[PDB]
């Protein structure tokens, strides 16, 4: 009986190593939205990764992210001298 | 519904960190020494070291004895029980006075009882893995284990329970697809009902379908129940379960509140101590505020100054309003505060002086604020003056009617004219004495 | 005092040879 | 100090560099990388019909208009399965320390 | 959310042509369904099966020399055979997204476009670089595409999706060198033999003892180049099976103490190489003491990458070091990626983030070019960059300004 | 520990798909509806700039809807000067008309990606130029055009200060870089000592 329990536990373990979950239940999750509340009770919306939206104007200035590896932003004050 | 009561502004003794008294003491004003004594006695209560101690809130009428009583009660908090009682309630036609007093004492004492139970639930998938017959005997067909496939909302978990429970499974209608309420130690099965997932809209039935359990199969439900000792007394007093108790004529007279000392003390106290020292409950002695104590009969004081001698008696806050008066039930036996001189020796007297006219004005203003009506300076001064003339409680009662008169007259704030008109429409007893 | 002063001196002397310095003194980028 | 000086300036704006911590593309964590865009953030979420926390995940739209829910692995992937007791309402405080209880409801 | 801006799939038969193996397949798919040797059995037979049947001559020739197609006839034959057999799709029915090396000449590019728009009449065409696709395969707009094909090793950098042509470093170190070194080692210790192409049957052989087998009486196959190719097949099998890359400076103290590994030749000859199986993959990173060319001056993998980074502007190097993209067949060798990472870390200047994309687990590195091509084709915004038949027939036929 | 940030994918993860199970449960749910016919129809994208036409999978109900992604073709704002405009305003000694035209063509083709421009710049037809030089020339031409038509001051000196210093830093030898790190640690220790001193006072 001990050997049977051991082999049954091993078999069950093998089953857990293939895939836990594989579906998303589109019935509600597909259209329903996600929201959470932090420790401070503040609300935030779940940002879903959508393809690039069509730009309707000249907004969305070029960012050049690869340049941000060493630079962050441009402050207002400067040295202000020749 | 806010339903503002007579005196709800009191929220606590409002004593500073050092224990002294201040004016804006969380609603209650004045009464420095009295509020300091209230703080000392509430610290005593919180200590929960002494029992059977009584305190007397002696003071002339209008000193806010009940006000400071409710203040100290709120300071204690809803955690510890607070049973308010008036001397008139002791007079009962069905139960003797001393037993009513003992029941009130029991109510004043609280007791939190915890209860943790490990229970397993979920949709069952019954299956018995065939096992060789008992190896100690011959051969045949036996069952060494019974696996139950409890499925919960979070997942599935099969339990290889003891085979002896198979009788319980067959006893109740435990079929594959219903929710069962398993118990760790007992093991008894209590089917909650089929899963709502199978509750087809065309099936007409109720109380048979229940939703799936949310969370892991193994749940350790921790529940705490706070019941006063009087609750346990009443519960153990009357019977339950068969015995032809369903009768109406000879049993409907439930008011058998009569109680004996053997059951009250003794076994109940012992089981309470067993639950305490075992970790199943925690004793919580409260307070018994007895206003109008002078209204009690001498047969009540003679039992009070004996119950206070017991180790289990809780803290009692007496509040006598009368002065030197003959004790009820006695033949012209005058005693201070209408209380026998023997009981006054066992109570700490907290004297409360009369409110200063400035304190009267403060009380009137804070009561107007609590009511939610603005009052002009002249109107407030007139209210304070009339409260100095007659009883103070008359002024506070002139706020709401004056407020309504103002609102009906087209103005918002209570002008001096409104209070002046109300003082002539309504007046006090001192002026009514002119018969 | 007896040694900290010399350390501060040799640090300030070896701080910036001709401007190149990883901690600070980095020409700021131009916008575009 | 040397020819390389910030003394030069004109009618324009200059971007300042960040020192002591070199950043990476927006798809890196701000703690380790820099300017970590939330679009590439994997956060704990709870499904609708199931009552188990699948761990860190992020909503993403796929080909054909179908929305997918990527996932990640960390903290053995087991502590989060038990974290449902903290979102529905050591292995008990760890669920409260590893996260700020920012699990997505519904 | 309808996802109107998701993507589009319009034909786009990606054809990633490679020196060791050509790849092909429809766009939108994740793995190319077509993968066969590139060399044709020119007497034309180009197939994993047709290229293994004995006939009169069957001379093996690779149309792409140095990654550059030169024999247009053999290239056209390969394309036609591939289409007809594997795809069964009419030429002028679906566009094509063939790939090219970063060093494709203008004249050769124009000739390829002409061959595409004249003999096949495909509805559209677009010729993207191999490094660009390899970068898109990993979702990277900037990085070092360390190609390690069978004939060249090049750390091509890309900037915002555009290849830096001046940063490429065409190092001769490649699979061909490893195969030649393995052939030399074999000839030194034993005699290299043809695969079962000629071996009728094998027998049990004691480890290290001479093998015995029966010779087939089929055609002699006087063409030695075909014999050279059949031997290179087994050489590459050996390379991918047992050959392992060192993890340190390769001192002659640890290799003699590592575990032993076995390998069986086509004739059954069993031999162990646990002592020097890691000697051959050394010139790749340290081409300083290779027995073949002892007086050579080459740059290892890490050296090639560092040079490719330095030859480009510094403003992009932060995005190049941090996004090294390893690709090509040589990389699948055991401990290759780890050795490369170690060498780059010890060589790269500190304070600059160095991250190796975790993609060595699978063999998809070879197909990275085709994956990137299929990805690019599946895009909607890219649907306008295709060189349509109208742009060509108009008279321009200029792929330089359009690509 | 903290939440994870990853672009593509981690080592062991896995994503769930949509549900198509319980056909019996949803039998009548989807049996009471039909499918909108999808047709392999031809579509013409207006951004093609030519008469070519391709195919795409769309429903027969929207045979129109020329192309959704067509509105993404936003060309960069690059002035287009004439020959006389160059002769009058943009005339230069080191530069020439053909070189400026080539620079502007590369800029329009690569969308103001001066790095890729310099990379693909024809160093044969025109002598070697630097990235900062191309940027200065382009910005000067744009400013002159915007002025004569009637944005911010460009300083080539700044780029002359940033790139060489950053290169010299990137070329820090191992020993000198370790020495610089040691000097940084020593300066941090001095700062801590100064903090301790000011706190003790
Ligand atoms: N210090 C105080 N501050 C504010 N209100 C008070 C104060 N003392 C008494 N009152 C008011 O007096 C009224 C009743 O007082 P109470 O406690 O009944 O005294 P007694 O019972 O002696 O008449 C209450 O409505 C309360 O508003
Ligand atoms: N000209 C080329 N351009 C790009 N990739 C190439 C080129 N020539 C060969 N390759 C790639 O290099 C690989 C060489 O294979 P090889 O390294 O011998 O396989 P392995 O080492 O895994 O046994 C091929 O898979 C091929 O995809």
């Amino acid at each position: 009986n001990l050997k049977t329990l051991q082999e049954r536990e091993a078999r069950l373990r093998l089953e857990q190593e293939e895939a836990e979950l594989l579906t998303y239940t589109r019935e509600d999750a597909y259209s329903m939205e996600y929201v959470y509340e932090d420790v401070d009770g503040q609300t935030e919306v779940m940002p879903l990764w959508t393809p690039p939206t069509p730009p309707q104007d000249d907004s969305d200035i070029y960012l050049d992210s690869v340049m941000c590896l060493m630079y962050e932003a441009t402050p207002i004050p400067e040295a202000k001298l020749p | 519904t806010q339903r503002i009561a007579s005196h709800s502004h009191v929220k606590g003794l409002g004593l500073d960190e050092s224990g002294l008294a201040k004016q804006a003491a969380s609603g209650l004003v004045g009464q420095e020494n009295a509020r300091e004594a209230c703080g000392v006695i509430v610290e005593l209560i919180k200590s929960k070291k002494m029992a059977g101690r009584a305190v007397l809130l002696a003071g002339p009428p209008g000193t806010g004895k009940t006000a400071l009583a409710l203040a100290i009660a709120q300071e204690l908090g809803s955690k510890v029980p607070f049973c308010p009682m008036v001397g008139s309630e002791v007079y009962s036609t069905e139960i003797k006075k001393t037993e009513v007093l003992m029941e009130n004492f029991r109510r004043a004492i609280g007791l939190r009882i915890k209860e943790t139970k490990e229970v397993y639930e979920g949709e069952v998938t019954e299956l018995t893995p065939c096992e060789t017959e008992n190896p100690m005997g011959g051969y045949g067909k036996t069952i060494s284990h019974v696996i139950i496939g409890l499925k919960t909302a979070k997942g599935t978990k099969q339990l290889k329970l003891d085979p002896s429970i198979f009788e319980s499974l067959q006893k109740e209608r435990v079929e594959a697809g219903d929710v069962i309420y398993i118990e760790a130690n007992s093991g008894a099965v209590k089917r909650q009902g089929r899963c709502d997932t199978y509750a087809t809209e065309f099936d007409l039935e109720a109380e048979e379908y229940v939703p799936l359990p949310k969370g892991d199969v193994h749940k350790k439900k921790e529940i705490i129940q706070d019941v006063t000792l009087h609750d346990l007394d009443v519960a153990n007093a009357r019977p339950q379960g068969g015995q032809d108790i369903l009768s109406m004529m000879g049993q409907l007279m439930k008011p058998k509140k009569t109680e004996i000392t053997d059951k009250l003390r003794g076994e109940i106290n012992k089981v309470v101590n067993k639950y305490i020292d075992q970790g199943i409950a925690e004793l919580v002695p409260g307070v018994l505020f007895v206003d109008e104590v002078h209204m009690l009969d001498i047969e009540c004081f003679t039992y009070l100054h004996r119950a206070l001698e017991s180790s289990i008696a809780p803290i009692v806050i007496f509040a006598s309003n009368r002065g030197n008066c003959v004790i009820r039930g006695t033949e012209d036996i005058t005693s201070p505060h209408g209380i026998p001189l023997d009981l006054l020796d066992r109570v700490m007297i907290i004297r409360t002086m009369l409110y200063t006219p400035q304190e009267m004005k403060q009380i009137i203003k804070i009561r107007a604020q609590t009511e939610g009506i603005n009052i002009s300076e002249e109107a407030l001064n007139h209210l304070g003056e009339i409260g100095t003339k007659t009883t103070l409680r008359y002024s506070v009662q002139l706020l709401t009617p004056a407020n309504l008169l103002a609102k009906i007259n087209g103005k918002d704030s209570i002008e001096k004219e409104h209070v002046e008109e109300i003082s002539e429409l309504f007046y006090d007893a001192k002026s009514s004495a002119k018969i | 005092q007896i040694t900290l002063e010399n350390q501060v001196h040799q640090r300030i002397a070896e701080l910036r040879k001709a401007g190149l310095w990883s901690q600070r003194r980095l020409p700021k980028l131009q916008e575009a | 100090d040397g020819p390389f000086a910030f003394r030069r300036k004109a009618g324009c704006q200059y971007y300042a560099p960040h020192l002591d911590q070199t950043g990476n593309w927006p798809w890196t964590s701000p703690k380790d990388g820099g300017l970590g865009d939330v679009r590439y953030r994997y956060c704990l979420t709870t499904l609708t019909v199931p009552q188990r926390c699948i761990g860190f995940a992020r909503r993403r739209v796929g080909r054909g208009g179908r929305v997918l829910l990527d996932r990640a692995h960390s903290d053995y992937d087991s502590v989060f399965h038990h974290l449902d007791l903290e979102m529905l309402s050591s292995k008990d405080l760890s669920q409260i320390l590893v996260n700020i209880k920012s699990c997505r409801w519904r | 959310s309808g996802g109107v801006y998701g993507g589009d799939e319009v034909g786009a038969l990606v054809f990633d042509i490679g020196s060791y193996t050509v790849r092909a397949g429809y766009a939108g798919e994740d793995c190319p369904k077509v993968d066969f040797p590139t060399a044709i059995g020119m007497v034309y037979y180009i197939d994993t099966n047709a290229l293994r049947v004995p006939r009169e001559n069957m001379e093996a020739i690779s149309p792409l020399k140095n990654g550059m197609v030169e024999d247009w006839d053999s290239f056209q034959a390969i394309l036609d055979h591939t289409y007809k057999m594997h795809v069964k799709s009419e030429a002028s029915l679906h566009p094509v997204l063939m790939s090219e090396a970063p060093w494709n000449t203008r004249a050769k590019r124009e000739k390829l476009t002409e061959l595409m728009f004249e003999h096949y009449n495909i509805p559209a065409f677009f010729l993207c670089k191999t490094a660009v696709l390899t970068a898109f395969a990993n979702g990277r707009s900037t990085g070092l595409i360390l190609d390690s094909g069978a004939t060249h090793t090049t750390a091509i950098p890309v900037h915002d999706g555009y290849v830096l042509q001046q940063g490429i470093v065409k190092s001769p170190l490649a699979g061909d060198f490893i195969t030649m070194q393995c052939r030399e080692l074999f000839q030194e210790m034993n005699i290299e033999l043809v695969p079962p192409y000629m071996i009728a049957s094998k027998e049990a052989v004691r480890e290290g003892s001479p093998a015995n087998w029966k010779r087939k009486e089929k055609l002699p196959q006087v063409t030695r180049s075909w014999h050279n190719y059949m031997c290179n097949c087994v050489i590459q099998d050996f390379q991918a099976s047992v050959l392992q890359v060192s993890d340190s400076t390769y001192d002659e103290q640890v290799a003699a103490q590592m575990p032993t590994v076995h390998y069986e030749f086509p004739n059954g000859y069993n031999c162990d190489f646990g002592a020097e199986r890691l000697k051959i993959p050394e010139g790749l990173f340290d081409p300083s003491n290779v027995k073949g060319l002892s007086g050579n001056t080459m740059l290892g993998v890490s050296h090639v990458v560092t040079t490719s980074v330095g030859m480009c502007d510094i403003d992009i190097r932060p995005g190049l070091y941090g996004s090294v993209i390893v690709a090509g067949g040589n990389t699948l060798i055991q401990s290759f990626t780890d050795r490369l990472n170690r060498e780059l870390s010890q060589k790269t200047p500190p304070s600059m983030r160095l991250k190796l994309i975790a993609n060595n687990t699978t063999v998809e590195r070879r197909f990275s070019s085709w994956i990137g091509g299929s990805i690019l084709a599946s895009l909607g915004t890219f649907q306008q960059m295709w060189i349509s038949k109208q742009e060509y027939e108009e008279g321009g036929k200029q792929c330089v300004e359009r690509k | 520990y903290a939440l994870l940030y990853s672009d593509k994918k981690d080592a062991p993860p896995l994503l769930p798909s949509d549900t198509g199970q319980g056909y019996r449960t949803v039998k009548a749910k989807l049996g009471s509806k039909k499918v909108r016919p999808w047709k392999w129809m031809p579509f013409t994208n207006p951004a093609r700039k030519d008469g070519a036409m391709f195919f795409h999978w769309r429903r027969a109900a929207e045979e129109g809807k020329d192309y959704p992604f067509a509105r993404f073709n936003k060309t960069v704002q690059v002035p287009v000067y004439s020959e006389q405009e160059y002769q009058l305003y943009l005339h230069d000694d080191a530069w020439t008309k053909a070189e400026t035209d080539h620079l502007f063509d590369l800029s329009r083709r690569f969308d103001l990606r001066f790095v890729v421009i310099h990379d693909r710049y024809d160093h044969q037809q025109f002598k070697k130029r630097s990235v900062e030089d191309l940027k200065e020339r382009y910005y000067h031409i744009c400013a002159k055009l915007a002025n004569v038509r009637a944005r911010r001051k460009e300083q080539l000196e700044r780029l002359y200060n940033r790139t060489p210093e950053q290169v010299a830093e990137e070329e820090y030898l191992l020993q000198e870089l370790r020495k610089i790190e040691a000097r940084k640690k020593e300066r941090e220790k001095r700062s801590q000592d100064l903090q301790k001193l000011i706190t003790a006072a």
